[PDB]
This record gives C-alpha cells, structure tokens and sequence, in this order.
C-alpha cells in the first residue's frame, strides 16, 4: 500500500490547503475532529484511538496563516507539530526565503517531514503547494524541493503552483520571484499543476456572479479542483494510481511537465434551477476557452497527450460517444511523435462542495488535464514583465543585498528562454 | 510584527503628539490608556504601535529644550506615554545643524540609544523603526540623523523610516534653513530606507489657498500632517494583504536604493468614490508641493478608508490608469497598488490617501540645492558651523550627493 505526503508553503499554499482538507473530510465522512463512523490511506493515517491525521505539513515564515488554522475550526484535525512557523517573513522577497531566512527553518521543516515519512510504508512521493509570486512559496520552495531530492531521490514531487494576476498582486516582483523559482525547481519537480489567479477570477465573475471575489471563493473553487484530480489517488481508481503514472500519462518528456487543466462544470449556488448537464455538454465544456485554469488559446498549440476524469451519474458508453464525437474537431491537433488517443477514467463518486458556498452540486463533472504547448503563452507573459524590469535593474538590489548574485537573474531566464524554445521545437 | 516610534525636535515633538492622538482616537484608546472601542478590527494589530500591560504607545520622546516636555505634557494624551522614555536635554540646539550632530547631538545620543535599546529589546520581532523630525531645525535635522546613524550601525537588518519636513519660506524663512535641509539630506541619502517628504510649502499653500485660513498657523500644518501620518499608517494599523509590514511596502515602492523618497496625499481636505479618485492623484492635494505630472510615478499606493463599493474603487483605479496612462512608466508593470479598509478616518465617512514614489521630487530636491546655491557661494554663516567641528568638504559633498540624487530622478525620468 502506498501513500502521499502533502506540504504546504506560504499564505497560499497553506490557504488552499485548509479549503482542501476540509473538502477531503466532507468526501470522506472524516469529522473536523478526525473521527470516521481503503485507500484513503493514501492522504490520511491511523492511530490507536482510531483518529484520522493528514499527512499534511503547513509551513509558514509568518505566524498568521498558519495561527487561523491552529484555533481554526479544523484546529483538533492537525498535530501542532505538523504546522511549522517562523517569526520573520520573507517580504515578497525570492532571496529572503530562499538563501537567509528559509535556512533558518528548512532543518525543522526537513526533519518533520522526514518524522511523517518514517511513520510510511510504501511512500510514493510529495504534493508540494505553493504560489509563485510570494517570497515564502517561491523561496523556501526551491530550497525544500532542492533539499529533498537530495533524501528522496526516488519520490514524485509534484506542484500545485498559483500563477500570479495583477488583479489580486500583492508585490510588483512577483515576475522576478516566478522566474527566479521556476528555474531552481525545473529539475527536481516532474509533473506541475499550475493555476492561474486571473482565471479563478474571471470564473467567479461570471459563473458564480460575485461582484467582487476574494480569496474565500477562489480558494474553493482551488480546492474543487485539487480534489477531482486527487480522486484517481483517494478512490482506488482505474488510472493515474500512482505518482509515477502522472508522469507516464501527461510528462513524455522532463522538461514539459506543466499541464493544462480544466474544470467543468462552474455553477452559482442560486442556478439549481437548471437541467442537469449531460456528458456531451461538459465534454465540449472541456475545450472552450472558458473553462481554462491558465487561459491562453490550445486551439493554436499542439496535445501532446489527454487525461479526461469524470465524476458522478456518468455512463462509461456516453463517455465512449463523447469521445466519438471530440475526436472528429480539426482544432485538436496531436503531435505527430506521440500516439494520438485519449485516457479517460471515470470515478462514481458524486462530487462534493462546501455546504453554504457558491458552487451548486452538480450531478457529474469532468476535469480535463491536457499536456499541450500554447501553455508556452502563459510563460511568455512572464518574461515579458521580467525582461521590461531586469533592463532597468529594477528591485534588483533587493535580491543583491540579500546574499543571491545578480549573476542568477540572467541564468534562470536564460533557462525560461530555452523552455520557450521547448515549447517551439515538439510543436 | 512591532514598530518603534522616536520622535525628536520640537516639530518632531508637535507632529508626533497628533499622531498619537488621532490613532488612539481611531483605535479606541481614551486619555488613559484604556480600550473604549467597539470592534475587534480596531485591536487585531494594535501590538504593532503600543505596549500591553491597559496600552502605552512606543514612543521615544527626544528634544534638546526641556520645555517641550511640558508642551507634550500638558496635551490631552501627556499621559498616556511612559514618563521613562521622555529624554530631553537642557542645552538647545537652537537652529544649528552642527550643534546637534556633534556637541549636544552627541552628549545625549547614548542615552536615547539606550533607552531605545531597552524599548526595542521588549519586540517580540521588531519589523523597523520610524523617526518623525523635521529637516529645518538644529535638534531634529542634526541628532535625528545621527540617532539613525548609529541605528542603522546597530540594527543593520532593520527597516528604517522617517517623516521628515522640510521648511519653507512662508512658514519661517530663516536664513539658515538650506544649510540644515540638505546636511540632513545628505544623511537620510545614504542611511534610510523610506522617507515620506512632507513639505510645509505644500501646507501653507492647501491651508491658504484651498482651506481659505487668512494666517495658519501651526496647528493648521499639524493637523494635515497627522491625517497624512494616519493614512500612511492605516495600512500597518490594521489587517490587510497590502504592505503588511515596512520590509513589504519598502520592496513593493522602491525600485532603487536611493530612490526612495516619497510624495504623500490626502483627500478630501477639510463625496463619492470617482471624486474621491480624482481628487486623490491631483496636484493640489499633495503634501510635497510638487506637480506630479511634471515627472512620471515610478510607484503609486492608493489607501481608500470608508464604506465604498470596492468595485468601484477598482474600476474608478483603472479607469485613471487608462486616462493618465502617460504619467506611468511603462517598465515597471502593475506598479499602482490599490488597498481598501473599513475604518474610516477621525471626522471624515469616506477617505483616500496616496503615496507616490515619482520623479517629480526632485523638484523639492532642487528648491534646497537653489537656496544652498544662493548662500554657499559667498560662505553667508558656514563659520557657525566650523566652530562646532565640522568641515566644508562635507558641506561639497552634500551639495554633490544632492545633485546626483537630482541627475538620478532625472534620468529615470525621461529613461
Ligand atoms: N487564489 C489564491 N491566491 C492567493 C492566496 N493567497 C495568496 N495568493 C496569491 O499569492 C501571491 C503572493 O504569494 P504568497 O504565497 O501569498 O506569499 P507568502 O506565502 O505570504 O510569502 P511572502 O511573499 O514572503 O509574504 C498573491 O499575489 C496572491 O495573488 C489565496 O489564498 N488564494
Ligand atoms: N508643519 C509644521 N512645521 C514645523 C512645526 N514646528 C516647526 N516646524 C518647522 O521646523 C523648522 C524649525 O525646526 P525645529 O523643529 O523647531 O528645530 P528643533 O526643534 O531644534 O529640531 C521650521 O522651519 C518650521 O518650518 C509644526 O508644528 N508644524
Ligand atoms: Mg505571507
């Protein structure tokens, strides 16, 4: 039997790790006090009472993230000495998090992660979530995955990574951080999830009609998200079972393993009113352009391969006609050096949400996870901001001053630069 | 998580008090110390600028005149500061910078430096410290800076702030006022992380023209310097995602390590959120005298405090950036960041504030090289300062740093 260990890193990745564990528990039955009246082993551990702990560590260099947790409503669920915390921050700052004030905590951090894995039998590897554009999920980050894959060599480490927007930025370095940390994890991370804010956004606007959405509603709609590609490893699924078949499926070679993933369907609380979709409907859903995580057009790029997941009241014959019907569409194009064909596994678990949020249940549900090189477009808008603030040096001091040389700066975009130009080689 | 407050000279002193009271009065804590608000949001950081024991503010009283202790004293909150940390000297400075940097500046700086060692040592985490003084004195412009000196040789890691004003003509036109202004420059330069350039011109202009006040005085000055210390403030006060701490705000607005002087602005001055908008970005509502479209903001921060519709604040924001897309610099992207916050303002339902980081400071920067100019070439009183053991080839070098603060703005300015 084999297991996962999550780690959280900084206000965001600790944020969306609360809205995902609490959706955990209402999947699972598991009370806020970890009791339960399998697989799901797989995200969780026994005691000798018979309560269930997550395998999950927060990690925080500041006090207030984590604090909402340990007096939070969940606040019994998590041992206190799963929830690392520092008293000085990174400021928004990749060095500060990365080469001085990380260091301080990344021994603490290192050995209760080592203490959760030792308490493992058959230990697959690491769900690492973060965000690019703050100083502790950008720093401390990279410096764990580089310290990691020194010990565990041999494990999965995946990302849920939170692309920046400038409509909820809190820094205008958040391009020199996105880089910066990019470059140092390329190499030991093999399958990032990346999301993007703007996109959340735009969804909630429209779908869900908030006005103005804040991190309450884009952190469940986060959480939905990282649960319906989880189930495959909760629910003793027919595909992706494993860490290493994420790999298989979606990263054909180590240097592509960002994948595009989208969710169907969003609905508003007050739209139960509405007919029940049919998998032909979500199915199509899947492919437009208002659906995406990371908006950018796949209609321009080429697949490289596609995991279509389905949820809920769904027939595996209507998923076979869907197919039928998705494979006759010029706009999906293939490369021509991997096999044209889609992977589709499908869970009966009806999908779960969070009584009193804006997400209406839904009957069934699809999540679409396609390895395809317009993501490359996403990228690109990075270096653009990157190169119109290195030209001037601007806020490079801040990084100098802060034991990292200027020197890296230029590297770690030159890297992005040849990542660009991955993307314009297989497409 | 914890900021202490040191405030020297008398204008140090004097703006420094209705800083103290228009917080208290926004946070709920009366004459003596004691929480009479009704919110928990007015207590959620109230750690950050007072001690729990009842609360007692962090400040560091300094001044070279013993009178302006009573003039603190006899204030409505006198009392409410420890009577330890009130360390003022009996020799005044007067109006000499050289006075206070380094006969009477250096007498009493060990022991203001010791009792902010022993006010500092109490943090839990201290974040920085911030030093509200003027530019134009003799105690504040030469021992503030020389406390920041040894500060910054004893606290290298933390952030250091200032409030500084410089004077004006209108206001007191003393013969000896550039002398001081850019020495003090001089040092803040080189030793300071963030600076908030008040200017009494800008004052004197708002409270005659805009205010019609035939004669303000200074109280008048006091109180637009207090609502601008409190909306600069609001956003280390209470709760919020946008420039938590100092190192956060000093890493969101300055690109540079010298550019680092900043244009404050308050509306309105004593209504819904598009005037708000307009009035807060227009020229006459800066406290720096200085037209912001005569140069291009490298970094801006709007603060809106009141019950508003946050989406139109939103859209009220990029709104103005489409209008006055010409006065941004279009390499540092995202560079206008918006905040909002429940609490309104003493006296006011609905309230903006502004920081800018723009070019068009230098324009001050040059007002104190020209009334240096006019007065160092015939060497009208440098004698005051050469019998107090200072030299000349510091008066050149401020002079020099000054102007190549000037050539820098410039040339990011067109850049
Ligand atoms: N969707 C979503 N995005 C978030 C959330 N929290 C932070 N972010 C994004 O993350 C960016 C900043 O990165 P953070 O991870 O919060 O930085 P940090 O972990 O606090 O570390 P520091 O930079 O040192 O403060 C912001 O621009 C936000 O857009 C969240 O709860 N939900
Ligand atoms: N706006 C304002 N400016 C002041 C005030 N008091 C002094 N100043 C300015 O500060 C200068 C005098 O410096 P001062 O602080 O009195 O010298 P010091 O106390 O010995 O450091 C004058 O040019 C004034 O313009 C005040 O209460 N309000
Ligand atoms: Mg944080």
């Amino acid at each position: 039997m084999r297991e996962c260990i999550s780690i959280h890193v900084g206000q965001a990745g600790v944020q969306i790790g609360n809205a995902c564990w609490e959706l955990y528990c209402l999947e699972h039955g598991i009370q806020p006090d970890g009791q339960m009246p399998d697989s799901f082993n797989t995200f969780f551990s026994e005691t000798g009472a018979g309560k269930h702990v997550p395998r999950a560590v927060f990690v925080d260099l500041e006090p207030t993230v984590v604090d909402e947790v340990r007096t939070g409503t969940y606040r019994q669920l998590f041992h206190p000495e799963q929830l690392i915390t520092g008293k000085e921050d990174a400021a928004n700052n990749y060095a500060r998090g990365h080469y001085t004030i990380g260091k301080e905590i990344v021994d603490l951090v290192l050995d209760r992660i080592r203490k959760l894995a030792d308490q493992c039998t058959g230990l697959q590897g690491f769900l690492i979530f973060h965000s690019f554009g703050g100083g502790t999920g950008s720093g401390f980050t990279s410096l764990l995955m580089e310290r990691l894959s020194v010990d565990y060599g041999k494990k999965s480490k995946l990302e849920f990574a939170i692309y920046p927007a400038p409509q909820v930025s809190t820094a205008v370095v958040e391009p020199y951080n996105s880089i910066l940390t990019t470059h140092t994890t390329l190499e030991h991370s093999d399958c990032a999830f990346m999301v993007d804010n703007e996109a959340i956004y735009d969804i909630c606007r429209r779908n869900l009609d908030i006005e103005r959405p804040t991190y309450t509603n884009l952190n469940r709609l986060i959480g939905q998200i990282v649960s319906s590609i989880t189930a495959s490893l909760r629910f003793d699924g027919a595909l992706n079972v494993d860490l290493t078949e994420f790999q298989t499926n979606l990263v054909p070679y180590p240097r592509i393993h960002f994948p595009l993933v989208t969710y169907a369907p969003v609905i508003s609380a007050e739209k139960a009113y509405h007919e029940q979709l049919s998998v032909a409907e979500i199915t199509n859903a899947c492919f437009e352009p208002a659906n995406q995580m990371v908006k950018c057009d796949p209609r321009h790029g080429k697949y490289m391969a596609c995991c279509m997941l389905y949820r809920g009241d769904v027939v595996p014959k209507d998923v076979n006609a869907a197919i039928a019907t998705i494979k006759t569409k010029r706009t999906i194009q293939f490369v021509d050096w991997c096999p044209t064909g889609f992977k589709v596994g499908i869970n009966y678990q009806p999908p779960t949400v969070v009584p009193g949020g804006d997400l209406a249940k839904v009957q069934r549900a699809v999540c679409m996870l396609s390895n395809t090189t317009a993501i490359a477009e996403a990228w690109a808008r990075l270096d653009h901001k990157f190169d119109l603030m290195y030209a001037k040096r601007a806020f490079v001091h801040w990084y100098v001053g802060e034991g990292m040389e200027e020197g890296e700066f230029s590297e770690a975009r030159e890297d992005l630069a040849a990542l660009e130009k991955d993307y314009e080689e297989v497409g | 998580r914890e900021i202490v407050h040191i405030q020297a000279g008398q204008c140090g002193n004097q703006i420094g008090a209705k800083f103290w009271e228009i917080i208290s009065d926004e946070h709920g804590i009366d004459a003596t110390g004691a929480y009479h608000g009704d919110s928990d949001l007015q207590l959620e950081r109230i750690n950050v600028y007072y001690n729990e024991a009842k609360y007692v503010p962090r400040a560091v009283l300094v001044d070279l005149e013993p009178g302006t202790m009573d003039s603190v004293r006899s204030g409505p909150f006198g009392q409410i500061f420890r009577p330890d940390n009130f360390v003022f000297g009996q020799s005044g400075a007067g109006n000499n910078w050289a006075k206070g940097h380094y006969t009477e500046g250096a007498e009493l700086v060990d022991s203001v430096l010791d009792v902010v060692r022993k006010e500092a040592e109490s943090c839990d985490c201290l974040q920085g410290f911030q030093l509200t003084h003027s530019l134009g004195g003799g105690t504040g412009s030469g021992m503030g800076t020389l406390l920041i000196s040894k500060i910054r040789e004893e606290y290298p890691d933390r952030i250091m702030n200032t409030y500084s004003v410089v004077p004006s003509p209108k206001v007191s036109d003393t013969v000896v006022e550039p002398y001081n202004a850019t020495l003090s420059v001089h040092q803040l330069v080189e030793n300071t992380d963030e600076t908030y350039c008040i200017d009494n011109e800008a004052l004197y202009d708002i409270c005659f023209r805009t205010l019609k006040l035939t004669t303000p005085t200074y109280g008048d000055l006091n109180h637009l310097v207090s609502l601008t210390m409190s909306g600069v403030t609001t956003c280390l006060r209470f709760p919020g995602q946008l420039n938590a701490d100092l190192r956060k705000l000093a890493v969101n607005m300055v690109p540079f390590p010298r550019l680092h002087f900043f244009m404050p602005g308050f509306a309105p001055l004593t209504l819904t959120v598009p005037e708000l908008t307009q009035q807060m970005f227009d020229a006459k509502n800066m406290m720096a005298a200085c037209d912001p479209r005569h140069g291009r903001y490298l970094t801006v921060a709007a603060i809106f405090r009141g019950r508003m519709s946050m989406k139109e604040v939103d859209e009220q924001m990029l709104n103005i950036q489409n209008k006055n897309s010409s006065y941004f610099v279009e390499w540092i992207p995202n560079n206008v960041k918006t905040a909002v916050c429940d609490i309104p303002p003493r006296g006011l339902k609905m309230s903006a504030t502004f920081i800018g980081n723009s070019t068009a400071i230098q324009e001050l920067f040059k007002r104190i090289s020209e009334q240096f100019t006019a007065m160092f070439r015939r060497k009208a009183f440098l004698h005051w300062y050469t019998g107090e053991g200072m030299d000349e080839m510091e008066f050149t070098e401020a002079e020099s740093n000054m102007n190549d603060l000037v050539s820098e703005y410039q040339q990011y300015q067109e850049a």
